[PDB]
């Protein structure tokens, strides 16, 4: 019963051809629910997840986003010189949100990164900042001495975020509760003396999945390598594991897949 | 590293002649500027869409590119990735498993 809302904010001085300088992606329980970017200058739900959003909500979101784009612009303009590294392209990132745990207690997250490196972080439950380095300390001391950010973001993390998570879980409940089984394909190919067995899980939701290989009823972690969990475009996920086998033992190897959509783990051969 | 880590996969278990989607996922890279091109027989595929820039919890950037396609048994499908950490574009071949 644990649920999460996360915003992932990027500001870029060199985004690339036809690409926005400032992007916000919002996730509920590993599903993108809304987006903002500097080219559209509007915050918009993923209608697949949120089919009936009111305009009022997304006006507010669009304006908070635009304010976030201004602040990133101000960071990207001051930070490089402060770090005596004004040469090059530059990035600014922020991750923030909240968790509603199964018992109803709350967790807030609020983290910043400059040029891909930890910069600053804020802890809602104590309302204290931490800086990643002496230059970030300048920002930390200015913000905590002014007093306003900690109130703001205590409120943002522990109230506003919590309310919106509760809202998105309800509005997107059709999409959030639909469990989506993995579609699994096992495949080998024999080069030189070895046979590569690959087990691929296609299109599952929710995102947590386990894949492992078996000879007899014994796993074989030592020769397995995992591709990791990667996204599809439709809010499902893809995962995979590979293992190399003597070509005269491939019928003895079984791919095991555990997923919330499967009452029992599923066993798949080549 | 900080170069792209690239995986190429189809949305569904692939089968010759059945409409599908080819995905190219590049992750772990910085800076965020990056070129990813889906290709059939070295011709760029049409209709490709690119995910909004996002990143991993370690701040490393990532991007999904996808495009409708109908895999052909006699075609090579690849993903070409250019990034300032690379001296020459790297191409990654789709393994159709069929
Ligand atoms: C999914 C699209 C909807 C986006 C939701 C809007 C939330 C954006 C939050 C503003 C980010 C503010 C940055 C910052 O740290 N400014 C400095 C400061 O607050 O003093
Ligand atoms: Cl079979």
């Amino acid at each position: 019963g644990s649920h999460s809302l996360r915003y992932f904010l990027t500001g870029m001085t060199d985004p690339g051809p036809g690409m926005p300088r400032f992007v916000i992606v919002g996730y509920v329980d590993d599903k993108i629910f809304g987006t903002y970017n500097s080219k559209s200058r509007t915050a918009q739900p993923i209608v697949e997840m949120l089919p009936q959003e009111d305009q009022e909500h997304w006006d507010t979101q669009t304006q908070k986003a635009q304010g976030g784009e201004r602040d990133f612009d101000w960071n990207l303009n001051r930070l490089p010189e402060r770090y005596n590294k004004s040469k090059g392209s530059h990035t600014m990132q922020m991750m923030f949100g909240c968790d509603i745990l199964e018992d109803g207690s709350i967790r807030g997250y609020d983290q910043y990164a400059f040029d891909g490196r930890d910069f600053l972080a804020f802890d809602m439950d104590t309302m204290t900042f931490t800086a990643a380095d002496p230059v970030a300390e300048i920002t930390k001391r200015r913000w905590e001495t002014e007093g306003t950010y900690a109130e703001r973001w205590k409120h943002e993390l522990g109230t506003v975020c919590v309310q919106n998570l509760r809202r998105y879980l309800e509005h997107g409940k059709a999409a959030l509760k639909r469990r989506v089984q993995p579609e699994v394909r096992v495949w080998g190919k024999e080069a030189d003396g070895i046979l590569t067995l690959s087990c691929h899980a296609h299109g599952f939701y929710p995102r947590p999945i386990t894949i492992s290989w078996m000879k007899d009823g014994m796993v074989r972690d030592q020769e397995t390598r995992w591709g990791g969990i990667v996204p599809n475009s439709d809010g499902t996920y893809h995962a995979s594991a590979a293992i190399d086998v003597l070509p005269e033992d491939g019928d003895k190897y079984w791919c095991r897949v555990e997923h919330a959509s499967l009452p029992q783990p599923g066993l798949f051969s080549w | 590293a900080l170069t792209p880590k690239v995986q190429v996969y189809s949305r569904f278990p692939a089968s010759a002649g059945t409409k599908n989607v080819l995905n190219c996922f590049a992750a772990g890279f910085h800076p965020p500027k990056i070129s990813i091109t889906l290709m059939k027989d070295g011709v760029p595929m049409e209709g490709a869409q690119y995910s909004d820039m996002s990143f991993n919890d370690d701040w490393t950037f990532q991007r999904l590119v996808h495009a409708d396609f109908t895999p052909s048994s006699g075609s090579t499908y690849a993903c070409k990735v250019e990034h300032e950490t690379l001296k020459e574009p790297q191409v990654y071949k789709w393994d159709p498993e069929f």
